[PDB]
């Protein structure tokens, strides 16, 4: 079963929750720092999540996707481009980032 | 929509001799001030139409075409702008002078008008830019908006797309507010030297035009949001308006 | 013989098709989660489609050309830009894009 | 004597010629499809040209620079930018593009 | 525990310091030259920072995140967005990028 | 040991001079012919540089950041940035640029 849209996707996976936010991200934080090689997000209302660092709670087909995420979420920052929802793991603190859903007019 | 030449979305603002942008906000307070005549301008062009209009209404329904870009304006009765009507029959519809004093002046020629307004009606009914639908007098109404939201662009610190590097009187036009990536219409500010925005913006739709089709584009409307802060026309945040999206490459 | 454009090349493969769209995309689905790495899209009207999660139907020289795709549909998600043709494989659900065609004219 | 230019450039190769546009790309045709990992574009004047899929035919060294050529070819596109020039092989259908110059001037 | 932003993630490590800025990068230099494979950046008041060569003391985990991190810093001189902190360590010269925040609060 | 800036990056190398250019690019040419996967760009007063095929004068620790002064130059010419300076190796034609700065200044 191959999913058509993300509440179909979040809904694979166990310790998911979809947030449905529609807003901007208004901090990116981004770290080289050894065993911290990660990104933060935080919205307005002080919602906080990650793209994790990489371990081995990930799949080889998990690495570039990681780092496409990072990607994504900087140009979203860049360009101020509201996030309709994201999926994310709540057994992480930041909520840790699984998928991302942009939405227009 | 067709895809808008990158020339017809380039938006040039006005630039001190300096290098630096003029600021609106500085120049007209944070509410622009402005006044108008008895309104009641009167035309009558012959092939014959007569059309009588209320340049207090019309420059009214033109500034609010402008009001995503941030600004707020104020019609006062008569250092503030003006909108006033000449007789010149000058080949020239409007025309405008940007004063940094805040005495910006704006004129539309009722001479022009009369005489010139017509010379291009039935060429461009037969384009598909018009409606062939379209009355004699609708045609007058649709140049008039045009004609003033244009002139309202100048007095809101913006030159013609085209005149990037060229020198002015109080300075020179500078490219403010670039974005290439977002599709969109053409900007009302095209050089009527060498561009018809009707024709142009019909090419875009790839259908006849109508008024509630005109208007200032995203591009010109994120230059006079540059134009109301000012600053150096070489800072990266007034050059450009769209360029975080090269972050989605 | 080489294709000149993607019509012929749609006609290369069997199980595709050529959707002409001439929309933006209005929503872009983007997905790290383990074995659903993949991006889905859908316009105004419902018509959905997918990225496949890389697997043993593609070549290794579809690796990096899948990776590309992503990052183009990403590009015109965030730009808004018209779709003019995509041509996809009709066995998955979503359809699975096979080519994608641009097009200001 | 080393070229200083793509018309030196092009004139190191057999079966190559400049083609003099100024015109931005019209047509953007891009596929993950297998054996056919390619991008295909032309102009208003119907002039095609591809990048071809990497075969036999390449260097090693030419690997990345195919895949910075299509980088290139998508951004002009997306931006709407002018090619100047391009030197491409005749002996390929599309004509292969083997360089491009892109020109303010 | 997982840091929550920039602040938290440079107390985890030794001879860091934070550097609130909110000012946009005013030079740009970037070398290829072999041994000094490096980014450098200034701002208006004088303040320097560098992207390090990679060395011995980065672990593998580190090499992709140098690379993400230099390219944000281009973006953001690109872009002219103004960088909001960096966290940084002290004992190199110019002080060496750990951390970015940019914030639009 | 410690360079601050490029005047200090162009001194710890032989056979480098600086050019103050602020200027755009004026010409971009990218190749990919084989033996020729290069770069060059030009000034509007003739200025003309390279970046390299990569090489045996090239350590390892180059590879990536070649690559990396390609894109650079390639996003400078798209958004008419203006180069700064450029340090250059003279003992090549086009001389073969070391690094490069970009100040708004
Ligand atoms: C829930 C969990 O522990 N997730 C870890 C996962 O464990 C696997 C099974 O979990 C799912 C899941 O993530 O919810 C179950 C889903 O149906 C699967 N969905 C799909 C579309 O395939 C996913 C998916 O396959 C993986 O996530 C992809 O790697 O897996 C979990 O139920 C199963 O639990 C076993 C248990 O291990 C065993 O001791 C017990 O006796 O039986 C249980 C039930 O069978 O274990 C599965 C792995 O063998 O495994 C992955 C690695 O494969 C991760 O460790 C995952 O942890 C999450 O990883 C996320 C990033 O990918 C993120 O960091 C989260 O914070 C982690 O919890
Ligand atoms: C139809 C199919 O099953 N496609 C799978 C492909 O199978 C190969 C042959 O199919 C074509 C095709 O995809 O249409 C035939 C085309 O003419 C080829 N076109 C070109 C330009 O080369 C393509 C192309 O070579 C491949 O797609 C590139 O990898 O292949 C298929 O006809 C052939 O069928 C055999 C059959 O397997 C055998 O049992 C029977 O006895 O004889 C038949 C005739 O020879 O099998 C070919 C493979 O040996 O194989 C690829 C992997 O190489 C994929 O599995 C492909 O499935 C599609 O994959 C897509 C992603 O690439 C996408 O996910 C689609 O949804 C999949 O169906
Ligand atoms: C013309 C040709 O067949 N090109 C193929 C090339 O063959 C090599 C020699 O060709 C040139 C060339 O491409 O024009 C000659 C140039 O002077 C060289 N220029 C420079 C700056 O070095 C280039 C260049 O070295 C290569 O392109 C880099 O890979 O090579 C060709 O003259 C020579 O021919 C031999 C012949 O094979 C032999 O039977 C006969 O007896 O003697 C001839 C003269 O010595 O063969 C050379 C290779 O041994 O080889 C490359 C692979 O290395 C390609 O196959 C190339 O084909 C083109 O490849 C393009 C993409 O790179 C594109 O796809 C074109 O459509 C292909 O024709
Ligand atoms: C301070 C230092 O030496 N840093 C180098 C590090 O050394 C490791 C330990 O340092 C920390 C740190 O960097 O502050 C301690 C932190 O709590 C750790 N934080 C987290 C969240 O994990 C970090 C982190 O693990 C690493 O930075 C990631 O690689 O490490 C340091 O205290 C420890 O010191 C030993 C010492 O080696 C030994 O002589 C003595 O007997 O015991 C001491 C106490 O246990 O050594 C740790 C490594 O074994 O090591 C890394 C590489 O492994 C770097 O060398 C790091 O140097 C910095 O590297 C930065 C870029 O990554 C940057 O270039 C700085 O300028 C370097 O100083
Ligand atoms: C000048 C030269 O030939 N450069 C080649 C270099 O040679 C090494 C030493 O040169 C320097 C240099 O490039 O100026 C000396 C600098 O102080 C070094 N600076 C720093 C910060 O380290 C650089 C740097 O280490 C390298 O460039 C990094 O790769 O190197 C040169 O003085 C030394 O000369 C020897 C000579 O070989 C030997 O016959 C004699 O007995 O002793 C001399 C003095 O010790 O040789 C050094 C290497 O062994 O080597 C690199 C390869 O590592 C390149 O070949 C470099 O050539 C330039 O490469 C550039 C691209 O990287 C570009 O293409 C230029 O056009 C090339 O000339
Ligand atoms: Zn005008």
């Amino acid at each position: 079963m191959t999913p058509q849209n993300i509440t179909d996707l979040c809904n694979e996976y166990q310790n998911t929750m979809i947030y449905s936010l529609n807003k901007e991200i208004a901090t990116y934080t981004e770290s080289l720092a050894g065993k911290r090689e990660m990104v933060i997000i935080s919205f307005s209302n002080g919602a906080t999540f990650q793209v994790e660092v990489p371990g081995s709670q990930h799949l080889e087909s998990q690495k570039r996707p990681l780092e496409r995420m990072k990607d994504t979420l900087r140009a979203a920052y860049f360009t101020g481009i509201k996030i309709s929802k994201l999926c994310a793991w709540t057994n992480k603190s930041p909520n840790s980032i699984a998928a991302i859903e942009l939405s227009n007019l | 929509a067709e895809r808008t030449p990158n020339e017809e979305k380039k938006v040039i603002g006005y630039a001190d001799h300096n290098g630096q942008l003029y600021n609106i906000t500085s120049i007209y307070g944070p509410v622009i001030n402005y006044t108008v005549p008895d309104e009641n301008i009167t035309i009558n062009t012959i092939n014959r139409t007569q059309l009588t209009i209320n340049y207090s209404d019309y420059v009214r329904e033109a500034f609010n075409e402008w009001a995503p870009s941030g600004i707020r304006v104020q019609q006062v009765s008569s250092r503030v702008v003006s909108f006033s009507t000449t007789n010149y029959a000058d080949n020239s519809l409007g025309s405008t002078i940007f004063d940094p004093s805040g005495n910006s002046r704006t004129r539309i020629d009722i001479g022009s008008f009369n005489r010139i307004v017509m010379n291009n009606f039935e060429k461009l009914k037969s384009r598909g830019a018009i409606p062939a639908n379209m009355s004699p007098e609708e045609y007058i109404k649709l140049k008039l908006r045009i004609t003033i939201k244009h002139e309202i662009g100048h007095i809101l610190g913006l030159l013609h797309n085209n005149e990037g590097g060229s020198y002015f009187p109080h300075g020179v036009g500078l490219e403010v507010a670039r974005c290439r990536l977002l599709n969109q219409a053409p900007s009302i500010m095209l050089n009527g030297s060498n561009y018809d925005y009707i024709d142009r913006l019909s090419h875009y739709l790839e259908r006849p035009v109508t008024e509630t089709d005109i208007g200032p584009s995203r591009n010109d409307i994120e230059g006079v949001r540059v134009m109301r802060r000012g600053g150096s026309g070489n800072s990266f945040t007034n050059r450009f308006s769209c360029l975080g999206l090269g972050l989605a490459f």
